[PDB]
């Protein structure tokens, strides 16, 4: 399914993928093409993100690291605490305006 | 579309939501407008997974959807759900969703400073931290109500959100035209 000899090869594909608009990797997939991936995919530390699907296998994406934004995760909570789904477009507009923004 | 506007975006989804959020949202940065099933193939999702998190994303705002009825090939009647970033909205939430943060921040901060930390057993007024300090008795060694004298009883976030949220302010200033 895949030709990938080693952790460069692998690294590789996901770069290219990123780059081409390729998508999502199975990890499975890449199981079966690499002996020991468990070895290369641990070297390649956070260079690969992954992806949880609800039968429990693994999706792997390259990580471009050019977008990288965090915050505490009280910040995250808190963020999630503003609503605005219930709200019209023009409620939000009218509550920039009042405070001036 | 501006770079600015991209980076904006790229940096909320990442800080905000989760990593599956941040990769369906890359292919609406690649693709001005992309189908639900074009994205599901290329993500790997399972299809509820996916639907949730697009749902997600249109509720904050960021992302808007587009249906298309056609005729299929077969003849059957075909309904496509075509996504897009809409970034006027986008934005807007942004900034709505940050001043909220900060006002809640500063509420708690002053509501902690104003805390009724002493209070007296008799009269029941209470008494701020600053406030206990000159109800101190040498006499007595003791707190004592500024009223009726009796003995009292007992009972920063904003700078690290400032620290932590300066890229986000920074790349709000950068799209203001
Ligand atoms: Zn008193």
């Amino acid at each position: 399914k895949y030709n990938v000899r080693d952790k460069k090869a692998l690294l590789r594909l996901l770069d290219q993928h990123d780059q081409r608009g390729l998508g999502g990797i199975l990890l499975e997939d890449i199981e079966e093409a690499l002996p020991n991936s468990q070895k290369a995919v641990k070297a390649l530390g956070d260079q690969i993100l992954f992806v949880n699907r609800p039968d429990k296998k693994k999706i792997l994406f390259f990580n471009d690291k050019s977008c990288q934004f965090s915050v505490d995760e009280e910040f995250q909570k808190l963020w999630r605490s503003v609503t605005v789904d219930s709200m019209d477009e023009e409620k939000i507009e009218e509550y920039l305006k009042r405070q001036g923004i | 579309v501006p770079a600015a506007l991209k980076r904006l975006a790229k940096y909320v989804i990442r800080g905000f939501y989760g990593i599956e959020h941040a990769l369906a949202l890359d292919i609406l940065i690649r693709n001005s407008c992309v189908k639900e099933e074009d994205m599901l193939e290329l993500l790997k999702f399972d299809r509820k997974q996916l639907r949730s998190v697009l749902n997600n994303l249109k509720g904050d705002k960021f992302i808007k959807c587009r249906m298309r009825v056609e005729t299929a090939a077969d003849g059957k009647t075909t309904r496509h759900n075509y996504y897009f970033i809409n970034y006027r909205t986008l934005v807007n939430v942004v900034k709505y969703k940050l001043d909220h943060m900060r006002r809640r921040i500063e509420t708690d901060e002053r509501d902690s400073t104003n805390r009724a930390s002493f209070k007296c057993p008799v009269c029941s007024s209470t008494f701020t931290d600053l406030e206990a300090n000159q109800l101190f008795d040498p006499m007595t060694g003791t707190f004592r109500c500024t009223f009726c004298h009796t003995e009292v009883e007992e009972d920063t976030l904003l700078a690290r959100f400032n620290e932590q949220i300066e890229p986000i302010y920074a790349l709000l200033r950068e799209t203001e035209d």
